[PDB]
RNA sequence: UUACUCUCGCGUUGUUCGGAGCGGGGGCUCAAGAUUGAAAAAUGCAUUGUGAGUUCUGCGCUAAAGCAAAAACCUGGGGU
RNA sequence: UGCUGUUGCUGUUAAAGGGUUCGUAGUUGAACUGUGGGCU
RNA sequence: CAUGGGAUAACAAAGGAGCUUUUUAAAGGUUGGAGAUUAUGGAGCUGUGCGACAAAUGCUUUCCCAUCUCGGUGUGGGGUUUACGGCCUCUAGGAAUGAAGGAGGGUAGUUCGGGGGAGAACGUACUGGGGCGUCAGAGGUGAAAUUCUUAGACCGCACCAAGACGAACUACAGCGAAGGCAUUCUUCAAGGAUACCUUCCUCAAUCAAGAACCAAAGUGUGGAGAUCGAAGAUGAUUAGAAACCAUUGUAGUCCACACUGCAAACGAUGACACCCAUGAAUUGGGGAUAUCUUCACGUUUUCUGUUUUUUACGCGAAAGCUUUGAGGUUACAGUCUCAGGGGGGAGUACG
RNA sequence: GGAAGUCGGCAAAAUAGAUGCGUAAGUUCGCAAGAAGCAUUGGCUCUGAGGGCAAAAAUUGCCAACUCAGAACUGCUUACGGCGGGGAAUCCAACUGUAUAAUUAAAACAUAGGUUUGU
RNA sequence: CGGGUAAACGGCGGGAGUAACUAUGACUCUCUUAAGGUAGCCAAAUGCCUCGUCUUCCAAUUAGAGACGCGCAUGAAUGGA
């Protein structure tokens, strides 16, 4: 899929963190580019992560696969329920 | 080692029940101690406490369904035909 | 695709011509090809890829007769190879894509037996790039 | 917290755990003990160190069998 | 006695190609670095 | 065992970005012999300068940082050359057989086809059931009889239920490794051919051991049960008839999961590769240039790949085979593999 | 002497712990199995192995509780208690279980498995 | 009155002739039933005759085992092996 070409090139040349909690605390800076939800997400905390994207307007990308498909498409052995790339690297999106 | 050649968990009933109705239990006996995958979360890790309750280790959810599986095939079936009714 | 693993006899391909010698009206200097190569592979293209861009819409039949080297070796010496070579990727990507539709369509029989003569194929590649050290001993493909 | 990069790491006698947050530094809290004293020498009779046993306690909690209830008490949400 | 076949047998119907594929030992495996020259 | 020769081959290694030379000058760090002590120097060790010459790949480089008509030649004509500036950085980086009418991979027509899996629907027919009508027979055979029927059979119209199956179009046509595969729409992963001045660079052919698939019948556990129907029942026929014919009917026939591994599983013809005469066709893709409809079809000529047909050399005991060999073989050698050795006993006995 | 006794090996005799080696037919592959069978064992004096705590620390000191293995010498009158005899076959019931208190414990009953009936 | 039903209760045959020595009948007639005992098994805890007949076990076996079968009166969820 389109996605999973981006994210190799973004897991090879720009720079990222996994997890909830790393993650919201970029989303509390200003570092963040890009936040990816897996569809295996319990609801109250989907509805918080996307609560601090739009206030901070960054665009936000629902996966289409489960935390499992979403650590195995970033090349990890372990799940990952939101992803987040500070920089992106020779990369549309 | 391998310590059994045909029977691995029902080497605790001896020589006593007899070949086939030992082997027709061996498929569901497995089944009801195995670790299931969880939807929820992403773990195998649904047990079964009673007959028909399963439990997640991760989750700590439980779920209803099935005696010895944790999806029935015909579970499977019906979700499929109540999900086209409501596109409808 | 043709013998190997099947009946086909197809024929079809490319053919090189005899004089390997650029046209009088390409005008592009050797070192600008270069960076052309190396620019396409971080934007993310595979060595195949790359030379059909500059086939298709820059003119460049050979990037060989042109430079002196193959896209392969260009993107070597800078740093920009692949971690395993692309015609091992493709394959195992393909019996990815098979497996999963496997574990839901399970009386799929002609799949399956796609599936062993794509998985023999990728044991004898493997075998061969061990062999002159493209990759490392103990690599191993995992269904 | 580039912790699992390409044999990832911690841990039990033991059937396992981690981006839904491992390991390291620094802390909060609970349970069971230890130590200092008051009691207590005014009593009793005429000493402080190791091995073996011992269900209080802790290790959080076969089955088509999944392990009583209530009084009494405790805390909170609102309101005064 | 070329009816044991390396030299040198047979396998459509006389005896005899395995139901079809994958595959490890084994056997077999494309081209290329090379026209010496001058004198009567 | 020693030694001469290097054409054909074998072993090992590598996988191609782990890839200058010379000349001067300076700085430091054998004493008579034997036994001790020390120092001066050679030679080499680094770091300074100096002279001379190469270099298989241009340092009067690259890079961004910026700031502003004549002459020679061949036959009066032809062809050949000729007729914004300045700046600061950075700087192993171009020297590697070729891309097999051998293998692998890529991109495209969003190509081609009864190829495979999943889900919804559609179509008449066989059987059964009621609703509307009618009245004496219907069925079956060479001829009959078992069988149904005034308690309404058979026949007629429109419907309802359930399970199978997709007629005509259907062809010396297509797809599949073989076994096999025909209604429509949606959906999932594949496969082959063609086109290419894309990529790669020997990665290949064929096989004991080992593995996967495999019509029908048969086995196990759940479903389903319309049609047909091994076993069985009842009529006939017959010297007899356990058979062929008629009316029925159990197991089965269909689906899911798990076994079994056999067929005239046949082209009775193992796989890969080369050469090879002629004329009409056919399926899919592409290239070049008069017909119909409003992009498709179709004309003519080439081409790659597929299933075939007719009338050459040659071969064969013959029947026959022949670019699709059973040809190119006593003028006997491209590579690998399976099987046979008079007929029975017998694919039997034992393990 | 060794079942000749007796309806009948009834009763008695016999085996015996632990350790090493070894173990058939049959089979539902779990067993049969302690199958069958062979060998050792005392006392005394020694040697080796198995740890904790402190300061190439691959080093130094201090210390506790037991077990196993090997060797020399020296004995038996085979000497508390406790502790399976074994093998080859036929009939019945699959197995664990229940059951006539006070003459019957079994091949009887139950059982998992199989089938049928009503709703 | 007319249909169905046996994993309902239950049931499941007799006479003579006949093959190149004799013996035995694959074969052929005949009376008969709702159907005439199929696959198996046996002198079996089921066989009167009976201590049946052959083999083995012993010096000697009305006992044991293996075979044979016209089975007084074996036999398929009254379940057979
Ligand atoms: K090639
Ligand atoms: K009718
Ligand atoms: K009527
Ligand atoms: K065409
Ligand atoms: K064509
Ligand atoms: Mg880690
Ligand atoms: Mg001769
Ligand atoms: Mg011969
Ligand atoms: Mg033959
Ligand atoms: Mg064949
Ligand atoms: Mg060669
Ligand atoms: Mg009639
Ligand atoms: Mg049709
Ligand atoms: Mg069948
Ligand atoms: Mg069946
Ligand atoms: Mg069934
Ligand atoms: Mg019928
Ligand atoms: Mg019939
Ligand atoms: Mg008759
Ligand atoms: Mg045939
Ligand atoms: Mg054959
Ligand atoms: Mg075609
Ligand atoms: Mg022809
Ligand atoms: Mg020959
Ligand atoms: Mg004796
Ligand atoms: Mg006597
Ligand atoms: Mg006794
Ligand atoms: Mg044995
Ligand atoms: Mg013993
Ligand atoms: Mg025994
Ligand atoms: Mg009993
Ligand atoms: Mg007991
Ligand atoms: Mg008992
Ligand atoms: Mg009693
Ligand atoms: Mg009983
Ligand atoms: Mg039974
Ligand atoms: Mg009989
Ligand atoms: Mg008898
Ligand atoms: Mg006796
Ligand atoms: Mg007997
Ligand atoms: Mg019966
Ligand atoms: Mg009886
Ligand atoms: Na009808
Ligand atoms: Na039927
Ligand atoms: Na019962
Ligand atoms: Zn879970």
């Amino acid at each position: 899929d389109t996605i999973n070409a981006k994210l190799q090139l973004v897991m090879k040349s720009g720079k990222y963190v996994l997890g909830t909690q790393q993650a919201l605390t970029t989303l509390r800076q200003g570092r963040s580019k890009l936040v990816v939800i897996a569809n295996n997400c319990p609801p109250i905390r989907r509805a918080e992560v996307e609560y601090y994207c739009t206030l901070s307007k960054t665009p936000i990308h629902h996966y289409s696969g489960n935390n499992l498909d979403l650590g195995t498409a970033c090349g990890k052995h372990f799940r990952t329920c939101v992803l987040s790339v500070t920089n992106v690297g020779d990369s549309d999106i | 080692a391998k310590r059994t050649v045909k029977m691995g968990v029902m080497g605790r009933y001896g020589t006593r029940y007899g070949a086939n109705p030992r082997k027709r239990a061996k498929k569901l006996e497995v089944s009801q101690h195995a670790k299931h995958f969880c939807s929820f979360c992403g773990k195998f890790a649904f047990r079964r406490k009673a007959v028909g309750i399963w439990r997640c280790d991760g989750c700590s959810k439980t779920v209803a369904g099935g005696a010895y599986t944790l999806s029935t095939p015909n579970n499977s079936t019906v979700r499929s035909t109540v999900r086209r009714l409501r596109e409808l | 695709m043709v013998r190997m693993h099947g009946n086909g006899r197809g024929k079809a391909s490319s053919a090189l011509p005899y004089r390997r010698t650029p046209p009088a009206w390409l005008k592009i200097a050797s070192r600008n090809v270069v960076k052309m190569v190396c620019k396409s592979s971080r934007k993310g293209m595979m060595p195949s890829q790359i030379g059909m861009e500059l086939r298709d819409s820059m003119g460049i039949a050979q990037v060989k007769n042109v430079t002196g080297r193959k896209i392969l070796r260009i993107l070597k010496h800078n740093g920009l190879a692949p971690e395993i070579p692309e015609d091992l990727y493709f394959l195992v990507k393909r019996a990815t894509q098979m497996r999963k539709h496997l574990e839901r369509h399970t009386t799929d029989r002609d799949t399956k037996y796609r599936l062993i003569l794509v998985e023999s194929r990728i044991h004898r590649l493997a075998r061969y790039y061990k062999r002159v050290k493209q990759l490392p001993p103990t690599w191993k493909y995992e269904s």
